[PDB]
């Protein structure tokens, strides 16, 4: 009326839960790159020589 | 063959703020090859003194 040992089991399984990868976008920034320094449109001389 | 996607998907928690780990916890994942590199293994930092920085997450855009 006691616990014996059994057959050895066949198989193992292991559960785990796992979610999936999406596409490949690489939206890298959102102004991106370094914007460059500009000329101020127009600008004119703001100086005149004497005479 | 599990440590790669749970550590893609551990990273993917703290960048999107899921679950509960730490907005900057560090999903280490030292690859093993036969080569005398690094002690394999995943190590996951949370402690309290570490230096993080920001970089912009690509595949994702979370910073």
């Amino acid at each position: 009326g006691g616990l014996t040992c059994a057959s050895a089991p066949q198989g193992t399984l292991r559960i785990l839960e796992g979610p999936q990868q999406s596409l490949s976008g690489s939206p890298l920034q959102p102004i991106p790159a370094s914007p460059p320094p500009q000329i101020p449109p127009g600008l004119r001389p703001r100086f005149c020589a004497f005479g | 063959d599990l440590a790669p996607g749970i550590a893609d998907s551990l990273r993917h928690f703290k960048v999107l703020r899921e679950k509960r780990i730490p907005p900057w916890m560090e999903v280490v994942l030292i690859p093993m090859t036969g080569k005398p590199s690094l002690y394999p293994g995943l190590f996951l930092f949370t402690t309290p003194c570490r230096l993080v920085r920001p970089v912009q997450n690509l595949a994702l855009g979370k910073e």
